[PDB]
């Protein structure tokens, strides 16, 4: 089904002489690449991180990114130089680029840029453009950037062609990981806030979708409060669902967990 | 500038005497510069693994720290974070029997 491929670039500029750029790459919720500032080469975080690209195809792609990383750092430091004292140090820039894959052979690509934690610029169609409400000083530099037809053509190639092409290959090569099923383990505890908060912990499941509910018999307890999905370090998930209960009303309560890995055999724990 | 949120949780059901992993997940912060410590009875834990820093759809950063641990009845664990958004470090204690 739906897979989003995200290349995430994080650049920090503290002053004229200190900057660092680190990147991570995700296919859905699995990390496929890491590119540390103090590494010349992009590192694989899966056996299949090269997808179906040949070594030569990968080397070509990497060299382009290596040139880009140095170029981006110079260009920004020069943009800041010609921007004193409009918006000075420290400066944080983030870039999020990739493509969302859909059933069939369809996809949509994106390239978004944030400045000081705020979305300011996208590449759209054939050009860089500032988003409504972005700082006005960005207008001229984006027009300058748009005059670089070489960069524009390359970005168009990367979004329109290279992204979906690479991802199709990742999806084939990474099949056993992407389609892995890991079983949740659940346990019950309580924490403060007479009322107590009952906690159903669900951990070690993959993929992400999961159903967790407090129950009294067949009755779903609508007081059930599901937290956020929290990552474990072993590419599985953690979630808890809580229920605030009056003292002496705990008896008869159960936590029921449904997950794809369990094949219809729900976990049921009784308080 | 955005304040980090901190969530502390074990990988497995906590059993005293049984090896486990404690997670400290730090989210929603900006700028990306941050110091994360995991603590055992108020003392810094030396061997703490950090994930690569990443960021979410809303552009806020996140990172996972984790450490191997064997729960006992009396040991208390916490995660302490220093960040420019806060004048004081923020500490969150592991919940188990709280
Ligand atoms: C994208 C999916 C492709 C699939 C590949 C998957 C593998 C990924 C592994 C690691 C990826 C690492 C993450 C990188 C993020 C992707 C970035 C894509 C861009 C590539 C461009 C290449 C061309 C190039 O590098 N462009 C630069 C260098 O050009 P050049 O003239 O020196 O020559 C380059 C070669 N070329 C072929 C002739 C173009 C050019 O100078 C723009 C650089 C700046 C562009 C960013 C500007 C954004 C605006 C920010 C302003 C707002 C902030 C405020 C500032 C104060
Ligand atoms: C990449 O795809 C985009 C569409 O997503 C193409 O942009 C279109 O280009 C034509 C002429 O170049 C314009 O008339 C359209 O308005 C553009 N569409 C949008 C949505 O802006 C672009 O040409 C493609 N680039 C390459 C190299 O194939
Ligand atoms: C620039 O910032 C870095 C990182 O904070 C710092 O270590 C360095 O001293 C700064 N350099 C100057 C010249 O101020
Ligand atoms: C990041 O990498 C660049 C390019 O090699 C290097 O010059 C710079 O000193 C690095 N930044 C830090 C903070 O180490």
């Amino acid at each position: 089904k739906n897979y989003t491929f995200r290349c995430l670039q994080m650049s920090s500029f503290a002053n004229r002489s200190w900057s660092r750029t680190d990147s991570v790459v995700w296919l859905g919720d699995l990390q496929t690449h890491r590119w540390s500032n103090d590494s010349a080469t992009i590192s694989f975080t899966k056996p299949w991180s090269q997808g179906k690209l040949s070594n030569q195809q990968w080397e070509k792609l990497q060299h382009m990114f290596q040139v880009y990383r140095v170029s981006f750092t110079r260009d920004i430091q020069e943009l800041v130089k010609m921007m004193s004292p409009k918006e000075d140090y420290p400066i944080e820039i983030q870039l999020s680029a990739g493509c969302e894959m859909y059933p069939g052979n369809a996809s949509e690509s994106f390239l978004h840029v944030a400045f000081q934690g705020k979305y300011v610029v996208r590449f759209w169609g054939t050009s860089w453009q500032t988003v409504p409400g972005a700082p006005s000083w960005l207008d001229l530099p984006i027009k300058v950037l748009n005059a670089d037809q070489g960069t524009s053509a390359t970005v168009q190639m990367l979004l329109n062609d290279t992204c979906p092409l690479f991802v199709r290959g990742l999806l084939e090569a990474g099949k056993s990981d992407l389609e892995k099923q890991e079983k949740p383990v659940a346990w019950l505890s309580s924490v403060p806030s007479g009322h107590r908060q009952l906690v159903c912990h669900v951990s070690g499941f993959y993929p992400k979708p999961v159903w967790v509910m407090w129950m009294r018999g067949d009755q779903e307890q609508q007081g059930t409060h599901r937290g956020d999905f929290l990552p474990n370090a072993d590419e599985t998930w953690y979630l808890q669902a809580t229920l605030d209960v009056e003292a002496g009303e705990e008896a008869g309560l159960a936590c029921r967990v449904k997950h794809s890995s369990l094949g219809g055999q729900d976990i049921i724990l009784y308080w | 500038q955005k304040t980090p949120q901190i969530q502390v949780y074990s990988r497995h059901p906590p059993e005293n005497g049984k090896p486990n992993i404690l997670n400290c997940y730090v989210t929603q912060f900006h700028p990306p510069h941050i110091e994360i410590q995991m603590l055992k009875n108020g003392k810094k834990i030396p061997k703490v693994e950090m994930s690569d820093m990443s960021f979410s759809k809303d552009w806020s950063f996140y990172i996972l720290a984790h450490t191997e641990f064997t729960p006992t009845e009396t040991d208390t664990y916490a995660c302490r974070v220093k960040h420019a958004s806060m004048a004081e470090p923020k500490t969150v204690y592991w919940d188990r029997d709280m």
